């Protein structure tokens, strides 16, 4: 149930991504069927907007370099983050994966394809509890991240 | 079936950017 928080961590990143700009989507299952996803989400956001600025200066804005189809997005996924942490782990390396899975999203519903963000959701939940998680629990946890966002 | 190059290039490139806009501590 540890995966289980990471789950829900990218369900609400991903649900105020897209919340602000104004598409909604939910994919919680807290209920029905200052929470960790909640107090998460406002760190991963504070330090993605450090990132974006950052990247934003020096190179064209992610979505354009996505191209962008149903056929395409797995490879996109696959290709992008297993580059970003071939030669390891670190709490920015986690925050770029989050903010390119973001863009992603915000991506697929400009394409008008919009299923794909749930792909997107589960492909970055698979990933933080087969290839983050031991990492993480090593490095203090979601607490000691949160804890950098104070 | 498929991808293009060209496509498969621009992840490479997507990628190596996003690495060196990393800050370790985040």
């Amino acid at each position: 149930r540890s995966g289980y928080d990471n789950r829900e961590i990218v369900m609400k990143y991903i649900h105020y991504k897209l919340s602000q700009r104004g598409y909604e989507w939910d994919a919680g299952d807290d209920a029905e069927e200052g929470t960790e996803s909640e107090v998460v989400h406002l760190a991963l956001r504070q330090a993605g907007d450090d990132f974006s600025r950052r990247y934003r200066r020096d190179f064209a804005e992610m979505s354009s370099q996505l191209h962008l189809t149903p056929f395409t997005a797995r490879g996109c996924f696959a290709t992008v983050v297993e580059e970003l942490f071939r030669d390891g782990v670190n709490w920015g390396r986690i925050v770029a994966f989050f903010e390119f899975g973001g863009v992603m999203c915000v991506e697929s519903v400009n394409r008008e394809m919009s299923p794909l963000v749930d792909n997107i959701a589960l492909w970055m939940t698979e990933y933080l509890n087969r290839h983050l998680h031991t990492w993480i629990q090593d490095n203090g946890g979601w607490d000691a991240f949160v804890e950098l966002y104070g | 079936e498929y991808i293009k190059d060209c496509v498969f290039k621009d992840w490479e490139e997507l990628g190596e950017e996003i690495r060196l806009k990393v800050f370790v501590l985040g």
